[PDB]
RNA sequence: UCUCUUACUUUUAACCAGUGAAAUUGACCUGCCCGUGAAGAGGCGGGCAUAACACAGCAAGACGAGAAGACCCUAUGGAGCU
RNA sequence: ACUGAACUCCUCACACCCAAUUGGACCAAUCUAUCACCCUAUAGAAGAACUAAUGUUAGUAUAAGUAACAUGAAAACAUUCU
RNA sequence: CCGAGCCUGGUGAUAGCUGGUUGUCCAAGAUAGAAUCUUAGUUCAACUUUAAAUUUGCCCACAGAACCCUCUAAAUCCCCUU
RNA sequence: GCUAAACCUAGCCCCAAACCCACUCCACCUUACUACCAGACAACCUUAGCCAAACCAUUUACCCAAAUAAAGUAUAGGCGAUAGAAAUUGAAACCUGGCGCAAUAGAUAUAGUACCGCAAGGGAAAGAUGAAAAAUUAUAACCAAGCAUAAUAUAGCAAGGACUAACCCCUAUACCUUCUGCAUAAUGAAUUAACUAGAAAUAACUUUGCAAGGAGAGCCAAAGCUAAGACCCCCGAAACCAGACGA
């Protein structure tokens, strides 16, 4: 994923990871559902609900896309009015 | 290095590629989520139980004016101007047990911040300041040695 | 290997067991570094077990000769005139002490 | 040549150690 | 060439000095000597069972040999010996049969009495003696 | 270590001059498969794996540890004593047999590191005694260091000199987060 | 037969020579000389890794940024040559990926 | 086709 | 390259005492350099080996090899310096006692063989060593008879053991 | 040409003298029969045979030697042509 | 009734018999800093270890003294003869 | 040595393909599959390896796990003690 | 004991500083190394491609203004492999060195010579005594493969158990690789000496240091921050393109 750029030898990201995922602070990657936008007369109320929701992912692909991006982008941000700002930190856990 | 294949030969896939299939970062589809964040604006957050530690602990002083450059000289907040931080916003976390009677200048304030430093018979100050004023209310003294 | 290396037959040297038992060691050449790290451990063994040593079989002689040598070594020739020698670079206290006893 | 010391030595010593093999003294 | 290798002659040396009693090259030449005594090596951390049965089965011989010449099979003088509570092996019964005949010669008749108590023990089913060179002793 | 800039360098089969051409085509001939003359097997080529330019082994430690290791060989110093601490170095005569005379009736050892500070009062005696010797060293107080006090004996220090050491030492315990660094004007740092 | 024969000339070395009787003064000058020069100011060696550690790539690209506008044409070709290996090597091929 | 290989001179100073 | 065959007319032993032998003159010669092979040369030195100086003279005056001339000439310069100079009196009281023949230095050649390609010729040189003691020639050792058969056979039966016990 | 081959001369060939290659080569102290085994054994099991060494022939075997099969298949390997 | 293992017991000590892969303890040669001074020690570093790639170079083997290679005769070494 | 010459340079072209991959010792260490211009490869699952936190993990008894036509077996799942 | 082994020093590499050279007489663009005669003709032009996207058809960093930072950010891109800024900040003048090699190493080099090819072009190997060779002396010997001193003795992967003795007695299907499986009659190896193959990030583990702050500006932070240690191979194609050389 070019882990030496040809101009300052850093370490670059994919910028469809940037496109289509959120990282919250803690950890977690925040996705949305496939194919939430496509085909909506055949789909049943039950599932366009469920299509509706943002979702969160699995541990590997938290682990791929923390690999495919930089240290910029697994910072604190301090956004002015931030909806997602409650699910930065955690809280409860126990191991 | 394993018996042979791209395994021991070294030559292996990039990151993220699943064989011929659609990988897991092209079957979702986007959403603006990191949209237009080079532009939106930070405040870093200050409580009011820092900034009743930081007068106490003879740190930044209640007799002078409490602008960003007093707390930046007392490093109780660390302000980046690059990465869009547009000052410090004030935030209710202290306000039961704070008695101080300061007065303060800062960038943002919530309602109940300012009320908790009203009380004790002060003053609340919002103020704006551009990233050019940020990177010279914060560091001054880089800025004299710049001689402009 | 057995067929590589020679053999000998079981055998008292000269009759111990039957009449009285003599210790079968004549002398113990120690050359021990003045200054060395090589040498430590046997520095501390000429310091505190020698002399126990020396008094506890007197029919062994000890020469301490306190040379300055890289390899510090003992040397042990027996009665019927063999000699055996065998190396002290770089060994504790103990391991000098159960070697001069095996010797 | 090869740089070094104590494979030179070492072979020293066992030239001396063959040397004395093929003729013993008395 | 940075710190290349000085001393590869002793490493030849250690492998060669175990191998001069050999027959052919593979006394001289390295890359022969290695694979040979790697081979008698092998053989000879092997041989180690096969020295013991083959003292074993040597034992057993003599032992037959000389049982055959006093009128005896050797099954029967070994389950005789055991039967009288004499616990010797192998070994020293061999040792025994050729350096000490008259001892052996008694051992075979301990033996040879030993199995005709048997015998009478057989057809009578005890009653009355039990033998006399039976009543093997109690521990306790 | 971080001084230090190797500058070994080693020619890969890209720089050995020539080795263009393939020799003996591929299924002809009955020797080895081979695509250049000057490839890492051969004789006279290049290097697989060879030292690649001139290196660098820069690296920096925080500052507090290099302060605390001063005070840590100080501390070492004083407690083995070989520490010894003088009022104003100033010899006699200005002889080097009178200062190796000293050194070996007061039992400093063969090797001893005489410091003050400043550099230019150093007085004329001691350095026309020092400047033949080649065990007694003249440092000045800023050039300290941990590698220079290991290697010598013993350490003589002078009055200003282990005031200067004192203050600028414990200047590092109870100092604030640089924000930018220090030889800017900084208020109350000279 | 690859072992020397007769052993070489005994190699003298000087401990207390000027080099390194004096080596490390004036390191370790800014925590002690009021912050004036920093320590990689020490530093005599090559212009463009001069308090710069790096990586292999790191260094050539680096060499070719801060000098390769007056080296010469071989030295030129050959650092070109090698930056491009050095990028396919390091971005395409190894394990851990 | 007709597969045929030149055969290859050594150095004359060898 | 080594010449130590040589040397070793330069040996002298310190002067005998009146009751010993008579301790026999060694002569030690070589010619170097010989264009010839060295197993043609092996087998005139192996057929001189043991015979007396005159016998082997006459077996290479009437041998039809290149190298039987050579071996001649060296023989009879080797007799020479054993008259002249290493004290020996009698002429024919000479028996060869040790003769052999070494590897020399060589050259290469190409063959051309019959295409575009070669062999590598080697132009081949040897030595000739030999080594003269005076005395009468030792008599060979007579082939060992019956009775000689018969007591190894008994002494091998005699030395036997009673193996693997005591 | 053959039924059906024979004699002679030269070259070749064997012995003596000289110069003096090449392919090949894991080490070999290198036998037979039956069976076994990665399915066709000089190296394994059971039997048989067996003093050592050249010189000159033969080609049954060493899945004999020179060519990383040219027949068949694969490769997200090439190239010619329409 | 007996023979019959690395199974078990017996005296001693016990980390010392799996492919790919993983974890751990040591270690030769070299340079450097400090020691040491018949070749060693504590740390850093690396062009840091070859029974094998029809691997490269150089030496020498086997094939092998094998294939192959030449000079017309006499003589006075003036000439003659085929 | 022409289905498209030769020499140089990009070139250390590329290859999922073949071959190779050098000191000692000890320990753990055998695979339900899915997708893929993919079955000579790769990713994710399962196993294997290391270091931590926690407490239950295996073996299992009473009770329990629709049917319908005609049999319907060796078993299995859950599972307090031990 | 023959062939033989061993040498340190010619030199070379990477940096710093500093801008570097070119007619003794004659000949040299015609068939260059030729003293001497009439058509004068003449240069200014996007590189392409291998490769990556596991194919490939747009696309793929090489461009010649000193660092660090902004930042791998805004941006571009079959929005995919990947490409990638800018505003702004600042960048302490002088010291002749090597934890670089030592004749298979280091430039190919004693040399672009011999040699090969018409031509472009390719392109090697090597020497070792000594204070005195105007000292030829006697020493200096000791070590790889190959031989000689010194051929063979019934039977068997060349060995082990041993034994009074080497053979004779019992056991024992060479090594690596690829394989479910190789003694396999599958691949590789005549031997000796030298050379010849694991280069690195984000994130984790351990050890220091400091502590709501860490860090020698930039960056991170609801116990974190800085530093160090540890970890990712070699040789091999048919091919493509560009410029020269040849009837
Ligand atoms: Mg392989
Ligand atoms: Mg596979
Ligand atoms: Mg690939
Ligand atoms: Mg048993
Ligand atoms: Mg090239
Ligand atoms: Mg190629
Ligand atoms: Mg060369
Ligand atoms: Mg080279
Ligand atoms: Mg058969
Ligand atoms: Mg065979
Ligand atoms: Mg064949
Ligand atoms: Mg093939
Ligand atoms: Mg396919
Ligand atoms: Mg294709
Ligand atoms: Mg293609
Ligand atoms: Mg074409
Ligand atoms: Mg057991
Ligand atoms: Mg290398
Ligand atoms: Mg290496
Ligand atoms: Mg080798
Ligand atoms: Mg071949
Ligand atoms: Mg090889
Ligand atoms: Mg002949
Ligand atoms: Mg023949
Ligand atoms: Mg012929
Ligand atoms: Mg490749
Ligand atoms: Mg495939
Ligand atoms: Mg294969
Ligand atoms: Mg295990
Ligand atoms: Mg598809
Ligand atoms: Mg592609
Ligand atoms: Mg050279
Ligand atoms: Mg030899
Ligand atoms: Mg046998
Ligand atoms: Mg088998
Ligand atoms: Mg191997
Ligand atoms: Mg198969
Ligand atoms: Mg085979
Ligand atoms: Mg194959
Ligand atoms: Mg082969
Ligand atoms: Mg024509």
């Amino acid at each position: 994923l070019t882990y030496f750029s040809a101009r300052k030898g850093k370490r670059k990201t994919v910028k469809a990871v940037i496109d289509r995922f959120l990282r919250l602070h803690c950890g977690l990657w925040v996705r949305r559902k496939a194919g939430y936008k496509k085909k909506l007369w055949k789909k049943t109320p039950a599932r366009k609900k469920r299509l509706r929701e943002f979702v969160f992912c699995n541990k590997t692909q938290s682990k791929l896309l923390d690999k495919m991006t930089t240290s910029f982008w697994k910072r604190r941000n301090w956004y002015v009015d931030d909806p997602y700002q409650k699910y930065h930190d955690r809280t409860n856990l126990k191991v | 290095r394993g018996h042979k294949g791209e395994r021991q030969r070294g030559t292996r896939p990039r990151l993220g590629f699943e064989g011929g299939q659609t990988p897991f970062y092209i079957r979702i589809p986007k959403y603006g989520f990191n949209e237009g964040h080079s532009f939106r604006r930070q405040y870093k957050p200050l409580s009011l139980n820092r900034l009743q530690y930081l007068i106490d602990l003879g740190r930044v002083d209640p007799s002078q004016p409490i602008d960003l450059t007093q707390l930046v000289n007392g490093r109780g907040v660390t302000i980046q101007p690059l990465k869009r931080d547009y000052g410090v916003q004030l935030v209710e976390e202290g306000a039961d047990t704070f008695t101080a009677k300061v007065n303060i200048e800062v960038q943002l304030a919530s309602e109940l911040a300012i009320a908790a430093i009203e009380k004790n018979g002060g003053v609340v100050t919002t103020a704006f300041y551009d990233p050019r004023s940020l990177d010279i209310v914060c560091k001054p003294v880089p800025f004299f040695l710049r001689g402009q | 290997t057995a067929r590589g290396t020679p053999s000998r037959f079981l055998a008292s040297v000269l009759h111990n067991g039957l009449g009285r038992y003599v210790q079968q060691l004549q002398r113990l050449s120690f050359s021990v570094s003045r200054d060395g790290a090589s040498s430590r451990g046997a520095r501390e063994f000429v310091e505190r077990e020698v002399i126990d040593f020396a008094r506890r079989n007197p029919g062994v002689v000890i020469y301490v000769n306190s040379r300055p040598c890289c390899v510090p070594r003992v040397v042990a020739e027996y009665l019927n005139g063999a000699v055996r020698e065998e190396s002290i670079h770089c060994k504790s206290v103990e391991e000098i002490s159960t070697l001069v006893q095996k010797l | 040549v090869k740089k070094g010391f104590r494979a030179a030595f070492r072979f020293q010593k066992e030239l001396e150690r063959q040397r004395l093999l093929r003729c013993p003294p008395p | 060439l940075r710190n290349r290798v000085t001393d590869r002659y002793f490493r030849i040396q250690e492998v060669l000095k175990h191998a001069r009693h050999f027959r052919g090259r593979k006394n001289r030449c390295y890359r022969l000597a290695v694979r040979t005594v790697i081979r008698a090596f092998v053989k000879c951390t092997k041989a180690r069972y096969l020295k013991k049965k083959n003292m074993r089965t040597l034992w057993i011989n003599r032992i037959t040999a000389a049982s055959q010449e006093h009128g005896l099979k050797y099954p029967a003088l070994i389950g005789n010996l055991v039967k009288c509570q004499v616990e010797l092996n192998r070994k020293v019964l061999a040792d025994l049969a050729i350096y000490e005949p008259k001892t052996f010669k008694s051992l075979a008749a301990l033996a040879s009495r030993r199995r005709h108590e048997g015998f009478a023990a057989a057809l009578g089913d005890g009653k009355e003696p039990e033998g006399i060179f039976s009543r093997v002793v109690q521990y306790h | 270590n971080f001084k230090r800039i190797s500058y070994a360098k080693t020619k890969t089969r890209a720089e050995v001059r020539g080795g263009g051409r393939k020799p003996w085509p591929q299924k002809g001939t009955g020797r080895a498969r081979h695509g250049s003359i000057r490839s890492p097997l051969w004789r006279g080529g290049g290097v697989a794996h060879g030292p690649r330019g001139p290196t660098s082994y820069y690296y920096m430690l925080p500052m507090k540890v290099r302060a605390l290791g001063l005070k840590v060989a100080l501390t070492v110093k004083l407690a083995q004593d070989d520490l010894h601490i003088m009022d104003s170095l100033e010899l006699p005569t200005g002889d080097p047999q009178y200062l190796t005379e000293l050194a070996h009736y007061r039992r400093w050892g063969d090797s001893v590191l005489l410091v003050d500070l400043t550099h230019e009062e150093m007085p004329q005696s001691i350095v026309e005694a020092t400047s033949r010797l080649k065990t007694f060293n003249l440092i000045p107080a800023v050039g300290l260091n941990v590698h220079s006090m290991l290697k010598h004996q013993t350490l003589v220090l002078t009055l200003p000199t282990v005031a200067f050491l004192e203050d600028k030492l414990l200047w590092q315990d109870s100092r604030y987060r640089p924000l930018y660094p220090f030889s800017l004007p900084y208020s109350d740092f000279p | 037969i690859g072992i020397r024969l007769t052993l070489p000339p005994p190699k003298v070395v000087d401990r207390w020579n000027e080099k390194r009787a004096m080596f490390g003064v004036y390191d370790n000058i800014g925590i002690l000389g009021n912050f004036e020069k920093h320590p990689k100011e020490l530093i005599r060696g090559p212009i463009w890794l001069r308090g710069w550690k790096g990586n292999e790539l790191q260094r050539c690209i680096r060499k070719r940024k801060m000098v390769g506008s007056r080296m010469f044409a071989d030295d030129l070709h050959n650092l070109n040559k090698r930056i491009r290996y050095l990028y396919k090597h390091f971005n395409r091929h190894g394990k851990f990926r | 086709k007709k597969r045929f290989t030149p055969p290859i001179y050594q150095p004359k100073f060898k | 390259i080594s010449r130590k065959w040589e040397k070793k007319n330069k040996i002298v032993y310190p002067p005998q005492l009146p009751g010993e032998p008579r301790r026999p003159a060694e002569i030690y010669h070589c010619r170097r350099q010989i264009k010839y092979s060295k197993d043609k040369m092996w087998y005139l030195a192996k057929l001189i080996r043991g015979m007396s100086i005159d016998q082997a003279l006459a077996q290479l005056e009437f041998n039809d090899k290149k190298g039987a001339k050579i071996i001649k000439e060296v023989l009879l310069e080797a007799q020479d310096m054993a008259v002249r100079d290493h004290n020996v009196e009698f002429r024919s009281n000479l028996y060869i006692a040790e003769s052999t023949s070494g590897r020399g230095q060589c050259l290469k050649r190409i063959r051309y063989h019959g295409r575009g390609r070669f062999g590598i010729m080697e132009k081949v040189y040897c030595h000739y060593f030999v080594k003269l003691v005076e005395g009468p020639p030792p008599p060979p050792e007579p082939p060992k008879t019956a009775v000689a058969h018969a007591k190894e056979y008994i002494q091998q039966l005699r030395s036997r053991t009673i193996v693997h016990t005591l």
